[PDB]
């Protein structure tokens, strides 16, 4: 699979909040800090949530948040709802002969 | 608003060649490069070189250098993908991924995605 | 900290219909508030050695040419555009300023584009009238004037003599006189790197309009000399307080005359300062020199870059490296094919607004609408950089005369054969 690493799976509570890791070396997430993030939903092609860490693109909800802290990037969910029942990718600039790499992805269940 | 639509699904025998196609529509296919996303079923999502729609060079990762050939043709506003020697292994659904304006290496719009399967 | 070299801005002073009206028509009136205003101006201007010589007045009397409204960013604009299309045409200056009674939104009482003094579309001022006294009318007029010039609002610890500066904008009990520290350097940077070479030459005597004052520096057709305050003038062929020459003198201040004596017919006077800057020689019977000129618009320039267009070479590189870095640099043909989408950014015309109709480009003229230029400093995202904002839309987009292609140049936002 691709070189990003995420938890398998994750679940939680409508009335809970929940955070989502991803994770690289120092060339792939750490150092270049333009980590952006997917949620694909089943047959559906993936829609972007966040982008450059914190920035969120117009047209989606604020319940999505995304920080970096090291190497580690992560993306928090708070009040889930039936819309957060899908697949969330990370995705890393990487100076390296691939222009830019996924993550392993993870199950969501509300 | 911004549009994709791919070709519909193909079953290759192994050791053949694929050419899919996605159609721009609603924005300038030239001024914004064309990403090419590879998803296997049940697994993470793969990169795939990108082209250039007004100069037609194109880059590629290094796991598909020997492998992919990309095309454009600006005026009928569609990319081309062509994958040789298929294997086993690429069994997978590809996106036609498109770069947008605050952001050069995340992609915003994407295509409905087609299904190539290889088996005897 | 420095002496200045010393520069005069020829500016163009416009009264509004709304302007000329409270006055009921009393022309007499409106020209000597303007004239003590701008020896106002001349006097808050003096240790930067810099003169705002008055060069013509324009009375919108009976009719109005441009839509003025309340919103400042409208009218501004309009009042650039419509600048840069005819009064440039029409009269030779630096700067122009539009006098209006129409009150602006916020209460704001003046605005202008900074960094623009030389550019077309981009040297314009808009004032309110908004004062019974010239003092305080000359004060905002100076603030905005120095907003041209590349200084901005004053940032806090810059505090002049423990009173608020030229450069404060928010109003202050007694008018202030002086600009702070932190305003010389911003000045000397705005030189160094713009490099705003229109307005280093005088004006001819004959073409002032402002009556004749003695100790402003500057000479008018009505007097013989002119050097300044008395106790400043050092040249001994002139004293200040009689205003007039010293006996057995020939001339007072000037170019063409050197050594208190009228040089000989065919000296140089004004050297070439640029590739298109031609030199003028003496009359041989005047102190003044002649007007400046330049060579045909449309020679090439800066090792074969770009094409001359009235005394300026202007190239893209030039302006990225204006825009963005010392490193910038023009970015790829590719997104130029940006300006075909006519999106909120990339355009070549647009109506008037915060909204309007942004008129997509042609083909071939993407290249004569906004400019993208290629800096890995700031961050490695969005490979073609382009500035752009509301208040000051025309910045970002290509001069007039630069070179879209070869044998072509970019005129009135369109790429068109050189030498038509
Ligand atoms: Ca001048
Ligand atoms: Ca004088
Ligand atoms: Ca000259």
């Amino acid at each position: 699979q691709s070189a990003l690493t995420q938890p398998a799976s994750v679940s939680g509570s409508p009335g809970q909040s929940i955070t989502i890791s991803c994770t690289g070396t120092s060339s792939d997430v750490g150092g270049y800090n333009y980590v952006s993030w997917y949620q694909q939903h089943p047959g559906k092609a993936p829609k972007l949530m966040i982008y450059e860490v914190s920035n969120r693109p117009s047209g989606v909800s604020n319940r999505f948040s995304g920080s970096k802290s090291g190497n580690t990037a992560s993306l928090t969910i708070s009040g889930l709802q039936a819309e957060d029942e899908a697949d969330y990718y990370c995705s890393s600039y990487t100076s390296s002969s691939t222009l830019v790499v996924f993550g392993g992805g993870t199950k969501l269940t509300v | 608003q911004v549009q994709l639509v791919q070709s519909g699904a193909e079953v290759k025998k192994p050791g053949a060649s694929v050419k899919v196609s996605c159609k721009a529509s609603g924005y300038t296919f030239t001024g914004y490069y064309m990403h090419w996303v590879r998803q296997a079923p049940g697994q993470g999502l793969e990169w795939m070189g990108w082209i250039n729609p007004n100069s037609g060079g194109t880059n590629y990762a290094q796991k598909f250098q020997g492998r992919v050939t990309m095309t454009r043709d600006t005026s009928i506003s569609t990319a081309y993908m062509e994958l040789s020697r298929l294997r086993s292994d690429d069994t997978a659904v590809y996106y036609c991924a498109r770069e947008w304006d605050d952001d050069d290496f995340s992609f915003d719009y994407w295509g409905q995605g087609t299904l190539v399967t290889v088996s005897s | 900290e420095r002496k200045f070299e010393k520069k005069f801005i020829e500016l163009v002073v416009v009264v509004d219909h709304s302007m000329v009206t409270k006055y009921n028509n009393d022309s007499t009136a409106i020209r000597t508030w303007i004239y003590e205003m701008l020896n106002t101006v001349n006097e808050i201007y003096l240790p930067f050695n810099i003169r705002v010589a008055l060069v013509g007045l324009e009375f919108w009397c009976n009719g109005d040419l441009i839509n003025v409204t309340s919103t400042a960013d409208d009218t501004l604009h309009s009042f650039g555009e419509w600048r840069a299309s005819d009064l440039l045409n029409r009269k030779r200056h630096d700067h122009a300023q539009l006098l209006t009674n129409v009150t602006l939104d916020h209460s704001t009482l003046g605005i202008t584009f900074v960094y623009g003094m030389c550019k077309s579309d981009r040297s314009v001022e808009l004032i309110l009238d908004y004062s019974n006294i010239t003092f305080n009318m000359a004060y905002i007029i100076a603030h905005e004037m120095g907003h041209s010039l590349g200084m901005l609002h004053d940032t806090k610890f810059c505090t002049c003599g423990a009173k608020p500066c030229i450069m404060f904008g928010k109003e202050s009990i007694p008018p202030p006189k002086e600009f702070s520290s932190c305003s010389y350097d911003q000045y000397n940077k705005y030189l160094l790197k713009y490099n705003p070479k229109c307005i280093l030459d005088p004006p001819l005597r004959k073409d002032i309009a402002s009556p004749a004052v003695c100790g402003n520096e500057i000479w008018e057709e009505g007097e013989e000399c002119d050097c300044g305050s008395p106790a400043d003038c050092r040249n001994p062929c002139c004293d200040a307080a009689t205003c007039k020459l010293k006996p057995g003198a020939e001339c007072g201040n000037g170019e063409c005359c050197d050594k208190c004596k009228i040089r000989k017919a065919g000296t140089e006077c004004r050297p070439a300062r640029d590739d298109c800057d031609v030199a003028e020689h003496c009359t041989g019977q005047s102190a003044e020199c002649p007007r400046n000129e330049f060579q045909r618009n449309g020679q090439p320039c800066l090792n074969n870059s770009g094409y001359c267009y009235n005394g300026d070479c202007p190239i893209m590189l030039n302006q990225c490296i204006a825009l963005f870095s010392p490193s910038a640099t023009v970015a790829q043909d590719s997104c130029f094919q940006r300006n075909l989408q006519g999106s909120y950014y990339g355009y070549c015309t647009k109506e008037i607004g915060y909204y309007g109709k942004r008129f997509p480009c042609a083909p071939q003229d993407v290249k004569c609408g906004r400019l993208y230029c290629l800096d890995n400093s700031f961050k490695k995202n969005m490979r073609c950089k382009n500035d752009y904002s509301y208040a000051d839309e025309n910045k970002g987009i290509v001069e007039p005369g630069t070179k879209c292609e070869d044998g072509k140049v970019c005129i009135n936002r369109k790429c068109v054969d050189v030498n038509t």
